[PDB]
C-alpha cells in the first residue's frame, strides 16, 4: 500500500518522484499515518524544481517532530540552498529551518541564519528576522549564546520597513520570553 | 451592473 | 541511468570531489551533516551521485537509503591512522548486510597530496578487500586538489554499470 | 500570535491544517466541534473557545471553520482580521471557498498557509500582488513584495487609462414599533476599480465639513464625515494634516474609504404596516410603504420582507403594484416591487389563516427588512469634486463615477 508509493518515490522520472510526493502529502492532508515513509522523501528532495520544494519542506514541517532522530539527513541540504541565487528559494530554506523544532538540529544552523540576516535582498532579510524569533522559542540561551539579539538590534535601524516592521516584532517576541532583564 | 457613469472634473481649479 | 553512492568517514574530501565532477571547483564545504545529492551526465550515463557525510551521528542513517540501492564508492582516509581503523569497522558494519549483497565496490585512495598517505596497495592490505566475497572492487588513487584518477574511476564504473560495449 | 491556521468543514474534521509554533498540538482541534456544541446548548457562545491552554480564535465561512488555535496571550485581533484576510485571499484565488475546493487545490493552499503566515505573524497578504509567485498554473519575488509601496506592482501597462469610481452609500436604519427612528446613520463605501499604467499619486478630492470650514466655503452642502476609514494606500498622516486624500491605488476592484456618519433625515422607504392577529383565525397585513425622497429618482427592485408566523396557510395576497411571492423558509412574504418611482406611496394587503390548535413554542418579532437599490442619488449629498492623475509620464486618464443608494441594515421593527 506504501511500498509502491516508496518504490515509485526512489525512481529518476521527474513526473513519477512528483506525483509520489502529491500523493504522499495528499495522504497527509485526509490525516493518514505517513510519519513511518519519511526518509524516502528526504532523497528525493534536492531538485531544481521549485513547486515540489515546497512540499518536501512542508513534510519536513509538520514531520520532524514526531521523526527527531531520522530528521538529521537535512541540514546540509538547508545550508546548502541558502547560498542559491534565488531569494525564494533562500527564504523558502529559512522559514523552514526554524520551524523543525528538533533541539539537535539547531546547533548547526546558526551560521546560515547569521549570513541571511547579513543578505542585502531584503525578502529573505524579513524572513530571517522571524526565523530568529523561531530560533529563540526553540533554544533561548543558545540564541544569545550566538549573539543574534544584538544583530536583530541593527535590523530596527535599517531601511525598508518592513524588515524593521518583521525584527520589531521577533524582538517583542524575544523580549517577552525575557524576565524583562 | 447595467448602470453607466458619469465623468468627473480634474483639477476643479 | 543509475545510482551510486559515496560514504566513508568525514573530511575525507569526497564532496570536494562530487562539486569536482559536478562543476569543476575546489568550493568551501562545511562538515555535511546531511547529505548530497548531484547527478554528472559522462558516456551517456547520468552518474546519480549520493553522498553521505561520515559524522558519527550520521552513520546509523545509512541503512534508511539501503533500500533499492545499486551500487556503491567507499572512500578512505590515508591521513588518519587512529579513525582508518574505526572507519573499517563501520565499513564492515555496512558490509554485513544481505540487503546491499548486488553492489559493486570501488575505493578511492583520497587527499593523495600529503607524503604520508598509503598507495594503491596498502590500504587494500590494511583494509583487507581480498576477502570480500561477491564484491567486484578495485581501488584508484584519487588527488581532489587537481582532479586526477576521478575520470578513469568513472569509466570503471561505467565498464561496472553496463556489462556491454 | 496564531499558532496553528485550521480549516475544518462542518463535520469538525481538517479540511487542510498548518501549525507554525508547535506550541499547539495537532490533535487539540479535536477537541474543538465537541467544545462548541457543547457551549451551543448553553448560550456562552464565544469566537473565542477554551480548552485548558489553548484557546480557539474561530470564524464561520459557508461551511468551513477558520479555526486559529494559540496558546499564550495572543493578539487577538490580529489573528481575527488575518482570517478574514485569508478568506479574502482564498475568495479571490478561487471563485468559492467551499469543500471542493480545499481538497482539489492542496498544492497551492498549503503554499499560501506557508506564505502568509510565518511563526503566527501575518506578514504579505495582498492576493493581487501574491498572484506573481504563488500561481496555481518559480520566478524571483518581484520588488513589490519587499518595498514600501507594497500593493501596485511596477510595470502594468494597459491600453486605455479607466479609473472607476463606485461612491456606494448603504442605509442602516432601526424603527421601533412606536412609529419613530432610533438609529439612522449611513455607511457608505467608495468602492474602485483602478485601470492606469504607472505609478499614479492620485487625490481625490470629497465635499467634507472640515476641509470647507478651513478652506472658506461654508455656507454649501458639505457632508460631515464622522469617520472615514481609508485603505493602506492613502497617506494617512496627510489626511490628517489637511483632510487631503492622496495614494498609489493598487490594480484592480479594492475598497478606498468607508465612510460612515449620522442622518437628521426621514428614512426613505418608509413601511406603515398594522397586523390584526386574531388568536386561532387568521392574519391580516394591510401595509404600505411610502417613498419619502424626492420625485424623480427611482428605487430599482426593492424587496419589503414583512415576517408572518411559523404556520401561517392558504395565502391571499390583494396588492396594488409589484407582485408577493411567500417564502416560507425565511418565513416571510416578499413584497418585490420591480420599480418604485418617489413619492409614490403603494399599499398591500396580505391574509393568511393559522392552525386553530394552538403552537407549542414562541414564535420571536423578526423586522420588516427591506433589499432597496435606488441609483444615481446619495442620501449623504457627498459630491467627489475631482480627481487629479498625477503621472511622471504624463497622459490624460478617465475617471468615472457612479452614485448608488443601497441598504445595511434596513429593519423597521413590528409590534
Ligand atoms: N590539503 C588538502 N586538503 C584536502 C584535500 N581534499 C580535501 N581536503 C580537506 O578535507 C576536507 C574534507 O573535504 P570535503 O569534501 O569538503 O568534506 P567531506 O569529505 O565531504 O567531509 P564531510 O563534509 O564531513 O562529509 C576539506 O575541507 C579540505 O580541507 C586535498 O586534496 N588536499
Ligand atoms: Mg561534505
Amino acid at each position: 500500500e506504501i511500498f509502491e508509493l516508496k518504490a515509485e518515490l526512489n525512481s529518476d522520472k521527474k513526473e513519477k518522484k512528483k506525483e509520489a510526493v502529491k500523493k504522499v502529502i495528499a495522504s497527509m492532508t485526509v490525516g493518514k499515518d505517513v510519519s513511518a515513509l519519511f526518509p524516502d522523501v528526504v532523497n528525493c528532495m534536492q531538485t531544481d524544481n521549485l513547486e515540489l520544494k515546497k512540499l518536501v519542506y512542508l513534510y519536513l514541517m509538520n514531520y520532524a517532530k514526531s521523526q527527531p532522530d531520522m530528521a538529521i539527513m537535512a541540514v546540509n541540504t538547508f545550508v546548502k540552498d541558502c547560498e542559491d541565487p534565488n531569494p525564494l528559494i533562500r527564504a523558502l530554506a529559512v522559514r523552514t529551518m526554524g520551524c523543525i523544532r528538533v533541539d539537535k538540529i539547531t546547533e548547526y544552523l546558526c551560521e546560515p541564519l547569521r549570513k541571511c540576516l547579513k543578505d542585502e535582498d531584503p525578502y529573505v532579510r524579513k524572513t530571517a528576522a522571524v526565523c530568529v524569533a523561531k530560533l529563540h522559542d526553540i533554544n533561548a540561551q543558545l540564541v544569545e549564546d550566538q549573539g543574534f539579539l544584538d544583530t536583530l538590534k541593527d535590523l530596527i535601524s535599517d531601511s525598508n520597513p518592513m524588515v524593521v516592521a518583521n525584527a520589531v516584532a521577533a524582538l517583542s517576541e524575544i523580549a517577552e520570553s525575557h524576565p524583562s532583564s | 451592473t447595467s448602470y453607466d457613469y458619469c465623468r468627473v472634473p480634474m483639477e476643479d481649479g | 541511468e543509475m545510482r551510486i553512492l559515496m560514504v566513508g568517514l568525514d573530511a575525507a574530501g569526497k564532496t570536494t570531489i562530487l562539486y569536482k565532477l559536478k562543476l569543476g571547483e575546489i568550493v568551501t564545504t562545511i562538515p555535511t551533516i546531511g547529505f548530497n545529492v548531484e547527478t554528472v551526465e559522462y558516456k551517456n550515463i547520468s552518474f546519480t551521485v549520493w553522498d553521505v557525510g561520515g559524522l558519527d551521528k550520521i552513520r546509523p542513517l545509512w541503512r534508511h537509503y539501503f533500500q533499492n540501492t545499486q551500487g556503491l564508492i567507499f572512500v578512505v582516509d590515508s591521513n588518519d591512522r587512529e579513525r582508518v581503523n574505526e572507519a573499517r569497522e563501520e565499513l564492515m558494519r555496512m558490509l554485513a548486510e544481505d540487503e546491499l549483497r548486488d553492489a559493486v565496490l570501488l575505493v578511492f585512495a583520497n587527499k593523495q597530496d600529503l607524503p604520508n598517505a598509503m598507495n594503491a596497495a596498502e590500504i587494500t592490505d590494511k583494509l583487507g578487500l581480498h576477502s570480500l566475497r561477491h564484491r567486484n572492487w578495485y581501488i584508484q588513487a584519487t588527488c581532489a586538489t587537481s582532479g586526477d584518477g576521478l575520470y578513469e574511476g568513472l569509466d570503471w564504473l561505467s565498464n561496472q554499470l553496463r556489462n556491454q560495449k | 500570535s496564531a499558532s496553528a491556521v485550521y480549516v475544518l468543514d462542518l463535520k469538525g474534521k481538517v479540511l487542510i491544517c498548518r501549525n507554525y509554533r508547535g506550541d499547539v498540538d495537532m490533535s487539540e482541534v479535536e477537541h474543538f466541534m465537541p467544545i462548541l456544541m457543547e457551549k451551543e446548548e448553553e448560550g456562552m457562545l464565544s469566537p473565542i473557545l477554551a480548552h485548558g491552554g489553548v484557546r480557539f480564535m474561530w470564524i464561520k465561512h459557508n461551511n468551513l471553520y477558520l479555526v486559529a488555535t494559540s496558546k499564550k496571550n495572543a493578539c487577538v485581533s490580529l489573528v481575527f482580521s488575518f482570517l478574514y484576510k485569508v478568506v479574502q485571499v482564498f475568495s479571490e484565488y478561487f471563485k468559492e471557498l467551499e469543500e471542493e475546493s480545499i481538497r482539489d487545490n492542496f498544492v497551492i493552499i498549503y503554499e499560501l498557509l506557508d506564505e502568509l503566515m510565518d511563526f503566527g505573524y501575518p506578514q504579505t497578504t495582498d492576493s493581487k500582488i501574491l498572484q506573481e509567485y504563488i500561481t496555481q498554473e518559480a520566478p524571483r519575488p518581484p520588488a513589490t513584495v519587499t518595498n514600501a509601496v507594497s500593493w501596485r506592482s511596477e510595470g502594468i501597462k494597459y491600453r486605455k487609462n479607466e479609473v472607476f469610481l463606485d461612491v456606494i452609500e448603504a442605509v442602516n436604519l432601526l424603527v421601533s414599533a412606536n412609529g419613530n427612528v432610533l438609529r439612522s446613520e449611513i455607511v457608505g463605501s467608495i468602492k474602485m476599480r483602478v485601470f492606469l499604467s504607472g505609478m499614479p499619486e492620485l487625490r481625490l478630492g470629497l465635499n467634507d465639513k472640515v476641509l470647507f470650514d478651513n478652506t472658506g466655503r461654508g455656507k454649501s452642502k458639505s457632508v460631515e464625515l464622522e469617520d472615514v476609514k481609508f485603505h493602506q494606500c492613502v497617506r494617512l498622516s496627510r489626511f490628517e494634516n489637511d483632510r487631503t486624500i492622496s495614494f498609489i491605488p493598487p490594480d484592480g476592484e479594492f475598497e478606498l474609504m468607508s465612510y460612515r456618519l449620522n442622518t437628521h433625515v426621514k428614512p426613505l422607504i418608509w413601511i406603515e404596516s398594522v397586523i390584526e392577529k386574531h388568536s386561532h383565525s387568521r392574519i391580516e397585513y394591510m401595509v404600505k410603504a411610502k417613498s419619502q425622497f424626492k420625485r424623480r429618482s427611482t428605487a430599482n427592485n426593492v424587496e419589503i420582507h414583512i415576517p408572518v408566523p411559523n404556520d401561517a396557510d392558504s395565502p391571499k395576497f390583494k396588492t396594488t403594484v409589484g407582485s408577493v411571492k411567500w417564502v416560507p423558509e425565511n418565513s416571510e412574504i416578499v413584497w418585490s416591487v420591480k420599480s418604485f418611482p418617489g413619492g409614490k406611496e403603494y399599499l398591500m394587503r396580505a391574509h393568511f389563516g393559522l392552525p386553530s390548535v394552538e403552537a407549542e413554542d414562541k414564535e420571536g418579532k423578526p423586522p420588516i427588512s427591506v433589499k432597496f437599490e435606488i441609483p444615481y442619488f446619495t442620501t449623504s449629498g457627498i459630491q467627489v469634486r475631482y480627481l487629479k492623475i498625477i503621472e511622471k509620464s504624463g497622459y490624460q486618464a478617465l475617471p468615472w463615477v457612479r452614485y448608488i443608494t443601497q441598504n445595511g441594515d434596513y429593519q423597521l421593527r413590528t409590534q
